[PDB]
DNA sequence: ATAAAATCACCCGCACAGATTTTTTAAAACGCGCCACGGGATTTTTAAACCGGTATTTAACGGTGTATGAATCCCGTTTTATCTTCCTTTCACTTTCTTTCTCCAGT
DNA sequence: ACTGGAGAAAGAAAGTGAAAGGAAGATAAAACGGGATTCATACACCGTTAAATACCGGTTTAAAAATCCCGTGGCGCGTTTTAAAAAATCTGTGCGGGTGATTTTAT
């Protein structure tokens, strides 16, 4: 993801151009919207989605008085925008468990 | 099961309709997300010219198309200048249960809403039924 | 009786975000006590008003060239007035269980 | 006449479908407050001068500062309460192969 900060009035805003393994889109950006609505992170005006045959676009646009960055380390830190993966490798040799 | 577009002019948006979630999801994933919509059905309607008005009220499939199409219903609150798409089109398969749920639909737009097909809202599509390739 | 289209519960490991639940800690409080501080009555000293006079220092006034205040037009923000709703509640009705009253065949 | 089984009546307790209403939510209309323009118009900066004020030398005197005695309430100590913050402990959930099940329409 990045920020892009108008020429004119100055407004800046966030697109996602990528996601993580295994996670689904739908369900993501309905727990950003469920996070705005009971207000645990500020800063967040509209979300909209514009994907197309071109690739994935994900609009994200910040307040006023908001600081982009800010914003983005939060949903780093509380969405699906950074996830853990557990490596476990476990293979049968000699049909036996290793 | 709405997929609503962004366009908030209803003279600049389309809706579509479709027979079930396979072609639901066919039609989404190859869109316009801007000015079109998509709503799916499920199966054969009911037949409104057999059926009483409490009948057609208790439906499901009806009513999600009446609060989709948001006019009204019962010709006392039925307003056809809230209308919120200004071109309806049906498309389903193409094979003859195709060409009976577009009587269906049609049988029910012209004995329901008598205004929008009066007024010219109202296409049919044509999907192909075979492809040939030869070299 | 042939066709068209749909929906849900559980098992097995693992990692993490969010919601209780103890546990510890700093602030507020109460009782007792003592001595630091302020009131009252003398001595002492000095800050400012008053007479001069002189020597500067400021404000009111007359030209030019801007920067801004009131007015207009919008769009996101927050308030307030206005609809629907699920649990509490009884309550007349219905149903279902328990006891009683005969019949009644047999000897 | 008497006995014991069985069916039918009658009575009481539990489950039931329907009930105002009210706090608890939810959804629109309205009043609000914060930016983009547009200037005319009042405000900022530069030379001139009469006048108002600051300053020095020497009194003075009435008022404020300094000093001593004492008697208290306002801080200080030790020991309890009590919210507040932090660490610890539970609760869900989804990934992918398996077991078994549900519903609505036309003729």
């Amino acid at each position: 993801a990045e920020v892009e900060v108008d020429a004119k009035t100055g407004r800046e805003t966030i697109i996602v151009h990528e996601i993580p393994y295994q996670v689904n889109k739908a369900r993501l950006i309905e727990k950003i919207a469920e996070l705005v609505k009971e207000k645990r992170v500020e800063g967040i005006s509209a979300l909209r989605d514009e994907s197309d045959k071109d690739g994935m676009r994900i609009v994200i646009e910040v307040k006023r008085d908001a600081v982009g960055e800010v914003v983005l380390n939060n949903l780093y830190s509380q969405t699906q925008l950074q996830v853990s993966f557990g490596i476990n490798m476990v293979a049968l040799h000699h049909g036996q468990p290793k | 099961k709405l997929a609503d577009c962004q366009e908030r002019d209803p003279a600049l948006s389309e809706l579509y309709l479709v027979e079930g979630d396979s072609a639901g999801g066919s039609a989404k994933q190859g869109r316009n997300r801007k000015n079109q919509a998509i709503l799916p059905l499920k199966g054969k309607i009911l037949n409104v010219e057999k059926a009483r008005f409490d009948k057609m009220l208790s439906s499901q499939e009806v009513a999600t198309l009446i609060t989709a199409l948001g006019c009204g219903i019962g010709r006392d609150e039925y307003n056809p200048d809230k209308l919120r798409y200004h071109s309806i089109i049906i498309m389903t398969d193409a094979d003859v249960d195709g060409s009976h749920i577009r009587t269906l639909l049609l049988t029910f737009f012209y004995r329901q809403m008598p205004e929008i097909v009066e007024r010219g809202h109202v296409y049919i599509a044509q999907p192909p039924l075979y492809k040939v390739k030869k070299g």
